[PDB]
């Protein structure tokens, strides 16, 4: 009785528990994915300067106004693919679709870059108003991710948002301060030579400067990370070629 | 849909594989065999146990009974045994109680020796001689406002080989009791009616067992006397129900019969030929009478003995005839009594107050060498503590003090 | 081999399971009364973690990853049940294989060996291994290092508590509260490794 | 007459007196002025002259040179920075707006670049003294409260605790933050364990760590180490990391920090840490008297030198802290202050001669390790000491177990 | 040759001149009941009873068969008792010369006498109480034996008498006592001494050992630690040189020998010197007209480990060979804890006194401070020459952790061994009492 | 009778007396939202697991009783985790690994073994609810102070205006780190055992 009853009890309990667990797990995948997508869409709309309250409005406006696209970093022109679901973070891990940088190339200290990245085009009908570029780099405590919206001239920033960072709330966490993110509106990424020109200034930027942005107060080790990420992703190994194309066409 | 089938199948397979692995490992890593116990002398009366039985329970099933105060487990630690082999480690559950003693010879409580090993056991002789008897009540009469004397006739004309000051155990089945059935004499009805105690009732639905000391000494062959007090609800807390075994014994009458167990050995007097002092109060008359009679008549010794009893009132005296006769015929014995709370009908002119204070003021405060005497005491806790403190302030060492507790 | 040295050092110090992630606190606080018992429990935890993390890595990589079994199928929702079942089986096997049978050494722990299943440290370690996507050797090294770090923390706490025989703690704080405060103070000292990116 | 006055009011405080609850205060005040006048009741009928009062007063006196030089240096740094930034009417307006500055000028000092040592020390005092008074009063309140509630006599040690805590903070620390830090250090780390001689952590460093992790913006960065309004300037350890010996420039004066400047104490930083010469002069005394552990000091030095030389040998092409030699490690930051006065706390250290060496070596190793390979913080003495406090009892255990084995072998 | 490097020679003033002289007449002697650890007396005499020398006064309950006898012939005049009726003293007033007598032997038979005969003769005369047992410093049980008997032929206590001066007067008795011990022991007899010469016993199992260094070098505990480490399994007996002389006299002439030679010294003693007295002499009568005016404390034994001899305790102890006198210090000084002490002794270097080497101090009984917690500035390590962790052991004693103290080595110690640790404690702890409490717990529990 | 659901709150508090559930208390008490969600999840899991384990208490094979109990608990917590990911994604992202760790949370297994294995299903359910409330008491009390003094808000509502946005309060940075939880729990235990002396531990 012992062995037979033990096996019977375990089998029956496993059957019931597995039925419940599998049914519940398979019945909620769609909603879990919807929540995950809404989280990102809300931030993209926020940085794009479009307001949206509620999932229905977020989805409506994102579908109406945003057009994800894939870009090849080496050549800077658009490439075909499933941009709406492409996962750049995972794409960067695998050697099949990711390169490893060199000491003098890895200014942002990211250790790798995926071959193709996703950019979002903001549209006001059939025309394109601006491009949102996801960038990231290493801070003092964590890896910092941000969106930067560039206008159609390919030089002028219209917004910046850090949507993932783990710095100290009072010192390095100020990258998320609205008053500091508001300084980027109107700055120009490149100079008349078309070289990267964004400066993070320790002690504040000169009044009326079109390339300088105040550094974080008492957070030099994070201002350096911001400067490194920008001067990398604006270079030849990042969105440099793509922005060069944008400056005179392609978009 | 396919994911559901795969999830079900993999859940079941994983759980089943883990269970099967555990069972297979168990079948080879567990001894799964027989195990026995035996006295160190390896007599023919070996003991066979299941590998999952407690040592105390196994020994009780084998007939080797031991004292108990909780019906199982460790409550007081009186159930101690000696082990040579098998019991290769002592757990903190024996160091906690009773603490230390550093028994180099391997002593442990029998409530937690367990399990898997062929056990070598050593026990005292008294534990080998336990027997169970059925007795017939000769008399059951009141001698105080809450105390009876139960007299039992030993069956088949045999006499229990007990020692003065020892105790036996009574065993009774599940019973129900009501106090209106008691035949309380008119000498004690006043206080019962004062609190209307006849209204109380109690019951128990399992067999019960209790221990009692006997007021006789081994020269009174064939009969056992027990001074039993009835356990009533505390006067300040009438909420709780009364006791069971005392009520049952009070319910018994002459001609009835009850089943008892053999005696257990402890509280024996020392043989140092020193003066002995007995302090008693209330129900603690049985050990004192046993010791006094055994010392004076069976051993026929000339040691100096004195007995001091703290009585509530003259209405509560008994064995006065025996003690007076002993004090009148023997030049080496004397006995005194004091009334804790006398009442007018006593017409009392003797010692009053607590017995410890009486003894201090009259005998010990001017005694030559208190520490050289031996003190045997038994009574309520708030007499016992006072006596102990008094003796301590006189410098008496613990080895010369013997204290018996009925359980508070 | 410097990669594995870095991983081991990170696991022991820069990512101390007890005083950086704060897992296993129930036994960390209850059993740290004496250094010898703490050392025994730490050894047991080391063994269990080392045997557990690699096996769970194997099972996850073979049957639980997406497309691991059949293309287009994802059984990752069985992660918790698989992890806990493996851990429980391994510890129940340990109890029968070593402690109660050799040398024996069971009596030292008693109540505390069976409940190593619920030790949050092991489950958290396997969860972190899955999140980090280690190889087999990395899983072995990570498990060993995390167990060693947990043992280090518990032994240090036991040493402090033994040193506190001379203290005079308020009655309301004696025992559990003062131990909580002591662990809080230990956390401050262990915050020295925060900025290291090993 | 203080003697007979104290001896007359004595009866009001003994059990049953009208002031029985203030017995702790009465005893603390009376035995500060006069000695107890007691005799030996048993055992050894003659006793050593030393006592905890003298033990603590010697340590309290040992840091006076460091405190005075710290005040002078703080004043000089502040004045130099102010005159570097502002001039003329702008400087006058700046002075009129800060009570430190216009008090210094009211009491006969001058805030111009030609100020003397007197004015510089006065300006340093107007920063140091408020902090010290706040710390002293707030911590003494808690100590006396615990002693009254638990009905004990007030033990000694707070004199050392308060002064060290006041000396290991920047000159610009807010007073409410100082109060919170001392409250934490005294209550959580010392009093909850029974008081003096019964804790396991260092109270002053515990309070400093509380401040460090709770309000990092006021105890780190470029804005806190020089008491000049609007002045921003890094210090030596932060400069060496960004990096090399060529980055050590005193921007307020334009000169280059030299080893002698660092050794004497002409550099910004915590109030009392700067002067290695003064710290050594003070520590030599208490080491000679046998109150400080030369074994602990030697262990710290050994660990520091070993790890510094290892880093120097293996070298690095990116981290400039790999170049710093041991003699620069010695004079930069708060290494000397901690080594001499905070790593030698008898209660927090090991109780065995052979364990003290390991304790010191661990502290020395950890300090350099945090300085070099931890980019978050420029210095690591406080963290290293707090870390070694956790493992000192374990070294004691390791030593005592070997002793016990020797005993069991019938050779000890 | 063993050299002790860690210790302290206390530089107290009033050191005796090592020349023996007669003492003032003694008319009362007493036996002190509280100095025998673990003793519960049973009185065999009553006030007014006449006694003879070597007659039993009381017998121990907890150590059956051990007898304590009268040092002199007279009559009992007092039986002092204290709290909880503890016996303090049994006082006898000297009168007459009656005595009990025993057997006598030739000098060449002692080395071959029988062990049981030796034991019986020692027990009957009450001289069996000269021995003490490490651990627990109790009188040995009658039925027990020991492999190691330690003789202490050196004295390093401050103001102590020089053993060689006394021994040279009683060479034959000392050698006879050594011979008797050689037969009483089942192992070897260790004669611990300094570099100077002493009379020698010719028995193979009696051997001399030389110790050098500051004070702690002269203690039976140090000698045991270095020659025969003791524990629960291994037990050693200790006896001092004057008791050895007494044993030799006993077995040579058949009479109890109760003479003593003690040093009377101290800062307040006018003419420190060695004095001939009798066992249990009255210290009040002994130090009569020997001391300067003022309030003083009379101590039987060293200022390190003696007993305050006042009231019912004003008699020479059984195991004490000196008397010390010094002023009761009760002055209160302004900021005394902070002054630079040119006249203040200390084992540390915080006072100006240590700069004046060769200085001697008129020490008093002041406690230079108040009771406080223990801050380990490392003073204990400077005065403990044994292989132990003094700070850990002392904190175990303070905390009451008997089990840990036993592991750390408490069984090897006696109250005399922690006298210097008590001396140099900034917290003014008294460690002898704590050690005695821990040993009491350990002995009771097992 | 009510006492069975209220005793665990103060008389037999899990974290403060037993002691169980310390890990989640340390981890998830930096925001009242996460603390409250964890409290509810633990209540639900413990109550349901107690009910189900008691329902089949007479048939569990002694050999693998741990396996059976952990299977039930793991199934329940898996369902809870799926539901949280479906409907409370933002809070699930913050709870991270501690949702799964409910399986090894000592309270659930302790109650399942000690009580559910020897009691009727409805009493077991009530015991689970009471223990969950006792756990939530400590969780919410610690989270209150931590969140308030560390960020000036409760449940995300601004209560103390911050200086960084024009307010007057400067948040404490230590309240967002682990040691603050240890200190808070220690002082809470101190207060509880002051107001209920019977819980004071012996000297040694
Ligand atoms: C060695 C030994 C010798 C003894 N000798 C004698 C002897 O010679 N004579 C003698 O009379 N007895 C003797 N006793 C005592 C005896 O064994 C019984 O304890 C006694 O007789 C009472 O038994 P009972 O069954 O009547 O009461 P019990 O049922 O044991 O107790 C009932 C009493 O307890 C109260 N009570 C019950 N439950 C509670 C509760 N939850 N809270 C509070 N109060 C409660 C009841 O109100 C009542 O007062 C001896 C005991 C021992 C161990
Ligand atoms: C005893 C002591 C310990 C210190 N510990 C630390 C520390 O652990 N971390 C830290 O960043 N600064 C610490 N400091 C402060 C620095 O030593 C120094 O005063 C300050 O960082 C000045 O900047 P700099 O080091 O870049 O010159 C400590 C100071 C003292 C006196
Ligand atoms: C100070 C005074 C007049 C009264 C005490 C009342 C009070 C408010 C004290 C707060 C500071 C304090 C508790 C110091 C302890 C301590 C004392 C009292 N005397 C000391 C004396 C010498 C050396 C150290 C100490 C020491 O460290
Ligand atoms: S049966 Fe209860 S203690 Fe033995
Ligand atoms: S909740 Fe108990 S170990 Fe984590
Ligand atoms: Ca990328």
């Amino acid at each position: 009785d012992s062995i037979k009853k033990t096996l019977f009890v375990v089998i029956a309990l496993s059957l019931v528990c597995s039925i419940i667990v599998s049914a519940a797990a398979v019945g909620l995948r769609d909603k879990q994915k919807e929540n995950a997508a809404l989280d990102k869409q809300s931030k993209i709309l926020q940085v794009a300067g479009i307001e949206a309250k509620g999932s229905k409005q977020i989805v409506e406006l994102f579908n109406k106004s945003i057009e994800p696209r894939l870009v090849d970093f080496n050549t800077g022109d658009f490439v075909e693919g499933d941009a709406a679901n492409y996962d750049q973070r995972k794409a960067a891990k695998e050697a099949s679709e990711s390169i490893k940088l060199t000491a003098e190339q890895d200014k942002a200290k990211i250790q790798r870059r995926a071959n193709v990245g996703v950019v979002y085009l903001v549209k006001d009908g059939d025309k394109t108003s601006k491009v949102i570029l996801p960038v990231h780099g290493n801070g003092l405590w964590s890896m910092m991710y941000a969106f930067v919206a560039v206008e159609t001239d390919g030089n002028t920033v219209s917004g910046l948002t850090y949507y993932e960072q783990g710095e100290t709330p009072g010192l390095g966490g100020e990258v998320e301060n609205p008053a500091w993110r508001a300084q980027w509106v109107g700055k120009k990424l490149f100079d008349e030579n078309h070289k990267p020109a964004i400066k993070i200034v320790k002690g504040g930027a000169p009044q009326g400067s079109e390339h300088g942005v105040d550094g974080l107060s008492g957070a030099t080790l994070t201002s350096n990370g911001v400067q490194n990420t920008f001067d990398f992703w604006l270079g030849d190994m990042g969105f440099g070629p793509f922005l060069t194309k944008v400056r005179d066409g392609g978009l | 849909m396919s994911t559901i089938i795969f999830g079900v199948v993999m859940f079941t397979l994983i759980i089943l594989a883990l269970v099967l692995v555990i069972l297979f490992a168990k079948s080879k890593l567990v001894p799964t065999g027989d195990i026995t116990i035996s006295i160190n002398g390896d007599p023919e009366k070996a003991i066979v146990t299941q590998p999952g039985g407690k040592l105390l329970t196994a020994l009780a099933g084998a007939g080797v009974f031991v004292s108990s105060a909780c019906g199982g487990g460790g409550s007081c630690g009186q159930c101690r045994v000696k082990i040579k082999s098998g019991g290769g480690d002592i757990l903190p559950t024996e160091l906690d109680h009773i603490s230390k003693g550093e028994a180099r010879e391997g002593e442990r409580l029998a409530c937690q020796v367990a399990v898997k090993a062929d056990m070598d056991l050593e026990l005292p002789e008294e534990i080998f001689g336990v027997k169970k008897w059925e007795c017939t009540v000769i008399s059951n009469d009141n001698k105080a406002t809450f105390i009876k004397e139960l007299k039992l006739a030993i069956p088949d004309g045999e006499s229990v080989p007990f020692r003065a000051g020892g105790y036996i155990q009574i065993e009774a089945p599940a019973h129900h009791v009501k106090y209106a059935d008691f035949d309380v004499p008119e000498k004690y009805r006043g206080d019962w009616d004062k609190f209307n105690l006849f209204r109380y009732e109690s019951k128990v639905d399992e067999p019960i067992i209790r221990a009692y000391s006997m007021a006789n000494y081994p020269e009174e062959f064939g009969i056992i006397m027990l001074n039993v007090r009835i356990a009533t609800p505390p006067p300040n807390n009438p909420n709780v129900p009364p006791g069971q075994m005392s009520s049952y014994i009070w319910s018994l009458k002459a001609g009835d019969k009850c089943t008892i167990s053999g005696p257990f050995g402890e509280f024996f007097a020392k043989d140092t030929d020193a003066e002995m002092v007995f302090i008693g109060g209330g129900a603690g008359m049985a050990p004192m009478r046993s010791h006094i009679f055994d010392q004076l008549k069976r051993l026929k010794s000339k040691r100096k003995m004195s007995y001091w009893y703290g009585a509530r009132s003259k209405r509560e005296m008994f064995y006065v005839e025996d003690f007076d006769g002993l004090a009148a015929e023997n030049d080496n014995f004397v006995w005194h009594c004091a009334l804790s709370d006398p009442q007018p009908e006593d017409n009392w002119t003797g010692y009053t107050g607590f017995i410890h204070n009486v003894l201090y003021e009259n005998y010990l405060k001017d005694h030559e060498a208190p520490e050289d005497c031996e003190y045997y005491m038994c009574g309520p806790p708030m007499m016992n503590a006072a006596v102990i403190n008094m003796l301590k302030n006189l410098g008496v060492e613990e080895e010369n003090i013997l204290l018996d507790d009925f359980g508070g | 081999m410097e990669h594995y040295i870095s991983l081991l050092v990170k696991s022991i110090f820069i990512e101390n399971m007890a005083l950086s992630f704060f897992l296993g606190m129930c036994t960390f606080l209850a059993v740290s009364k004496k250094v010898k018992t703490s050392f025994g429990l730490g050894i047991a935890v080391i063994v269990v973690l080392t045997i557990s993390v690699p096996v769970n890595n194997l099972v996850y990589n073979l049957v639980l990853k997406p497309d691991a079994l059949v293309e287009g199928v994802d059984l990752s929702f069985l992660n918790f049940i698989t992890f806990i079942g493996v851990i429980a089986a391994l510890v129940q096997i340990l109890e029968m294989i070593l402690d109660r049978f050799f040398p024996p050494l069971y009596n030292a722990l008693g109540i505390f060996l069976p409940l190593i299943t619920v030790n949050c440290a092991i489950f958290g370690g396997v969860s972190f291994m899955v999140q980090r996507d280690y190889s087999f050797a990395e899983s072995v090294v990570y498990g060993f290092g995390s167990g060693v770090g947990w043992m280090l923390a518990i032994v240090a706490l036991a040493g402090i508590r033994e040193k506190m025989k001379y203290s005079d703690v308020p009655p309301g704080l004696r025992g559990l509260g003062i131990t909580f405060i002591t662990a809080g103070l230990m956390a401050l000292g262990f915050m020295s490794f925060s900025g290291v990116q090993l | 007459g203080l003697k007979k006055f104290l001896e007359d009011i004595e009866h009001h405080f003994e059990p049953g007196g009208k002031h029985e609850k203030w017995f702790a205060l009465y005893e603390a005040a009376a035995t500060l002025f006069y000695t107890p006048g007691l005799v030996t009741k048993r055992s050894s009928h003659v006793r050593d002259s030393v006592d905890l009062k003298r033990i603590m007063i010697m340590v309290w006196l040992a840091v006076f040179p460091a405190m005075f030089w710290g005040m002078y240096n703080a004043g000089g740094q502040a004045i130099a920075a102010l005159n570097h930034l502002y001039s003329g009417d702008q400087l006058a307006a700046i002075v009129a707006g800060n009570w430190h500055y216009w008090l210094t000028e009211m009491l006969g000092g001058t805030m111009s670049s030609d100020a003397g040592w007197g004015s510089k020390m006065l300006l340093g005092a107007t920063y140091f003294l408020p902090i010290y008074a706040t710390v002293f009063i707030v911590g003494g309140f808690w100590e006396v409260l615990f002693c009254m509630v638990r009905k004990h006599e007030v033990n000694e040690g707070f004199f050392v605790t308060s002064i060290l805590f006041a000396l290991i903070v920047p000159p610009t620390l807010p007073l409410w933050q100082a109060a919170l830090g001392i409250t934490f250090g005294v209550v959580v780390a010392k009093e909850v364990f029974g008081g003096t001689g019964r804790n396991f952590l260092n109270p002053a460093l515990a309070g400093r760590a509380f401040l460090f992790f709770a309000y990092p913006a006021q105890i780190s960065g470029d804005l806190v180490w020089t008491a000049a309004d609007g002045y921003s300037g890094a210090t030596a350890l932060s400069q060496w990391a960004q990096g090399g010996a060529g980055a050590l420039i005193n921007n307020a004066t334009g000169q280059t920090i030299t080893w002698m400047d660092a050794f004497i104490g002409n550099i910004p930083g915590s109030i009392g840490e700067v002067s290695t010469l003064a710290l050594m002069i003070g520590a030599a005394f208490i080491v000679y008297m046998g109150i400080a552990s030369w074994r602990i000091i030697g262990g710290v030095m050994i660990g520091m030198i070993l790890l510094s030389t290892l880093f120097n040998v293996i070298g690095s092409d990116t981290n400039a802290m790999f170049n710093m030699p041991w003699h620069w490690h010695l004079v930069l930051g708060g290494f000397a202050f901690g080594m001499f006065f905070m790593a030698t706390d008898p209660v927090s250290a090991s109780f065995t001669n052979s364990g003290k060496w390991a304790y010191g070596i661990l502290i020395g190793v950890m300090c350099v390790l945090i300085r070099v390979v931890n980019p978050a913080y420029p210095e690591g003495m406080m963290l290293a000491i707090l870390f070694a406090n956790l493992f000192a009892p374990l070294f004691d255990h390791v030593v005592v177990e070997r002793n016990i084995k020797r005993r069991l072998a019938r050779y000890g | 040759m063993i050299t002790i490097k860690k210790g302290l020679d206390l530089p107290i003033a009033g050191t005796p001149s090592q020349v023996i002289s007669d003492g003032k007449a003694i008319k009362k002697v007493a036996l002190l009941g509280e100095e025998y650890v673990g003793m519960r007396p049973t009185m065999h005499v009553r006030v007014g009873d006449e006694v003879k020398k070597a007659q039993i006064l009381f017998e121990d309950k907890k150590n059956p068969g051990v007898k304590f006898t009268s040092p002199v012939s007279g009559k009992v005049v007092e039986i002092n008792r204290g709290a909880k009726r503890v016996l303090q003293s049994v006082v006898i007033e000297v009168a007459g010369d009656d005595q009990v007598t025993f057997d006598k032997f030739e000098a060449n038979q002692l080395a071959s006498l029988n062990r049981d005969a030796i034991k019986t003769q020692l027990v009957e005369s009450g001289l069996w109480t000269a021995f003490r047992t490490r651990p627990f410093s109790k009188v040995p049980a009658i039925d027990s034996t020991s492999e190691a008997i330690f003789v202490t032929a050196m004295d390093t206590n401050p103001l102590a008498a020089e053993p060689t001066v006394v021994i040279n007067e009683q060479s034959e008795a000392f050698v006879a006592g050594l011979d008797v011990l050689s037969a009483l022991t089942t192992g070897k007899v260790y004669v611990c001494k300094k570099g100077t010469s002493l009379p020698r016993s010719q028995q193979p199992n009696v051997e001399e050992h030389v110790f050098d260094g500051p004070h702690p070098a002269g203690l039976a505990g140090t000698h045991m630690h270095f020659l025969y480490p003791v524990s629960a399994d291994h037990v050693a007996w200790s006896i001092n040189y004057q008791d050895v002389i007494a044993v030799g006299q006993l077995f040579l002439t058949g009479e109890l020998y109760t003479q003593r030679v003690v040093s009377l010294a101290g800062p307040v003693v006018n003419k420190p010197r060695l004095v001939r007295t009798v066992m249990g002499a009255s210290l009040e009568q002994l130090v009569d007209s020997e001391i300067m005016p003022g309030e003083v404390r009379i101590i039987s034994g060293s200022v390190l480990s003696g007993t305050k001899a006042t009231g019912p305790h004003a008699y020479l102890g059984r195991y004490h060979l000196q008397v010390s006198v010094l002023r009761e210090g009760r002055d209160k000084e302004l900021f005394g804890w902070a002054m630079p002490g040119k006249n203040k002794f200390s084992v540390t270097r915080s006072f100006l006194g240590h700069l004046f080497k060769g200085q001697v101090y008129n020490m008093t009984t002041t406690t230079n401070g108040s009771d406080r917690s223990m801050v380990p500035i490392g003073n204990y390590e400077k005065v403990m020459p044994l292989d132990m962790e003094p700070t850990l052991l002392l904190r175990d004693l303070c905390a009451g952790d008997s089990d840990s103290a036993v592991r750390l080595g408490a069984l090897e110690l006696d109250e005399e061994d922690l006298a210097l640790c008590t001396f140099v404690c900034p917290g003014k702890y008294e460690y002898g009492q704590l050690l005695r409490e821990c040993l009491d717990k350990i002995e009771k529990e097992g | 009778l009510k006492k069975s659901v209220l005793a665990p709150v103060l008389d037999n508090n899990p974290i403060a007396l037993q002691v169980l559930g310390v890990c989640s208390a340390l981890a998830v008490t930096t925001k009242l939202e996460t603390a409250f969600v964890m409290t509810l999840a633990v209540m639900f899991v413990t109550a349901l697991s107690n009910f189900f384990v008691s329902l089949i208490r007479n048939h569990i094979p002694n050999s693998v009783r741990i396996i059976v109990q952990m299977a039930i608990i793991a199934s329940l917590v898996i369902v809870v985790d799926q539901i949280l990911k479906a409907y409370l994604y933002d809070i699930s992202k913050q709870l991270s690994v501690f949702v799964g760790l409910i399986i090894t949370n000592c309270i659930v297994m302790g109650r399942a073994e000690a009580f559910a294995m020897k009691s009727e299903p409805i009493p077991s359910f009530i015991d689970g609810i009471g223990n969950g409330l006792g756990y939530g008491f400590v969780l919410m009390t610690v989270g209150f102070f931590r969140e308030l003094l560390g960020s000036g808000k409760l449940f995300g509502l601004e209560v103390l205006p911050l200086i960084s946005n024009g307010g007057w309060y400067q948040p404490n940075g230590l309240m967002l780190l682990a040691p603050s939880a240890f200190f808070l729990i220690g002082f809470m235990i101190w207060a509880i055992r002051t107001f209920k002396p019977e819980q004071v531990e012996a000297k040694e």
